[PDB]
């Protein structure tokens, strides 16, 4: 309100397609984390309900982070296999 | 290849399908190279060979000794009715049904239709001349079965190639669809007693 309009969450539509520039600027927000910020704020959340939330959300990323490395990792071995029917 | 059951007849052992499907595997591994003669007999083992058939069979046609004039006779069966007849390879277009006129046999215009579908098919409308005895069953069923026979007889007649048409139109084959025994404790053999949940 005190800062210069028009800076800010600003996309500038390119070649006059709306919908593009439209989910560029969604896909802005949605890095951000602001549109899980709003939709967590329609609502209040209380403190302990937030940290549990929190802790879910950080335990899941976690294992997905391991999962995903581990499948990333046993990858090459995909490989269509050597040594069949031997 | 081999069933599982034929290789399971060779090694007098019995199997799992797994280890049938990863052999056969094997196999295909085996003609994916180069082939020695050796080679080639070890796979000549497992194979094996099939038949298919398909031609709907010919007859030779019958030229008769009354006016040395070629005729083919055909049977159709449908449903309950079956019917012969008997044409002659020069006609006027004369049709004649159980000793009447094929109009006055088949008042339904329905049947008549079903009737010119092999003659119109093949272009020949006027130029054969048709004997007819058919029974059992109602209308319907007896202009289709004269359908089938006729167009039976018209294969003798016409060019080889035509046949595969005639096929293809299905004139040939035989319909299967017959009436489903009642069932008891039923209605219809599909309809049942109307049936109640209190
Ligand atoms: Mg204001
Ligand atoms: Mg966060
Ligand atoms: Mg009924």
């Amino acid at each position: 309100a005190n800062h210069l309009k028009f800076i800010a969450r600003t996309v500038m539509v390119q070649e006059g397609n709306v919908e593009g520039a439209y989910r560029t600027l969604n896909r802005i927000l949605t890095m951000d984390g602001l549109i899980e910020d709003i939709k967590r704020r329609r609502y209040y959340e209380k403190p302990c309900r937030r940290r549990q939330r929190e802790s879910y959300e950080t335990c899941r990323r976690i294992y997905n982070m391991e999962m995903a490395r581990k499948i990333n990792f046993l990858m090459r071995k995909n490989r269509a296999d050597p040594w069949q029917g031997c | 290849w081999l069933i599982k059951e034929e290789l399971e007849e060779m090694l007098v052992e019995k199997l799992s399908d797994q280890d049938y499907a990863q052999f056969i595997r094997l196999l295909e591994r085996l003609s994916a190279l180069p082939c020695g003669a050796t080679e080639e007999d070890f796979v000549n083992r497992f194979r094996r060979s099939i038949p298919x058939x398909x031609x709907x069979x010919x007859x030779x046609x019958x030229x008769x000794x009354x006016x040395g004039m070629a005729f083919s006779r055909g049977e159709g069966k449908r449903k309950t009715a079956k019917a012969e007849v008997v044409v002659y390879g020069q006609g006027s277009g004369r049709i004649d049904v159980n000793g009447v006129d094929y109009l006055l046999y088949f008042p339904v215009t329905q049947d008549r239709e079903q009737l010119m579908f092999p003659l119109h098919f093949l272009d020949r409308l006027g130029k054969h001349d048709m004997t007819c005895a058919v029974s059992g069953g109602g209308r319907s069923a007896q202009a289709g079965a004269v359908r089938l026979a006729m167009a039976r007889a018209l294969c003798s007649f016409v060019t080889e190639d035509e046949v595969e048409w005639m096929r293809q139109a299905g004139l040939l084959t035989a319909d299967p669809r017959v009436r489903e025994r009642k069932k008891p404790g039923q209605e219809g053999a599909r309809r049942k007693f109307t049936w109640k949940k209190r």
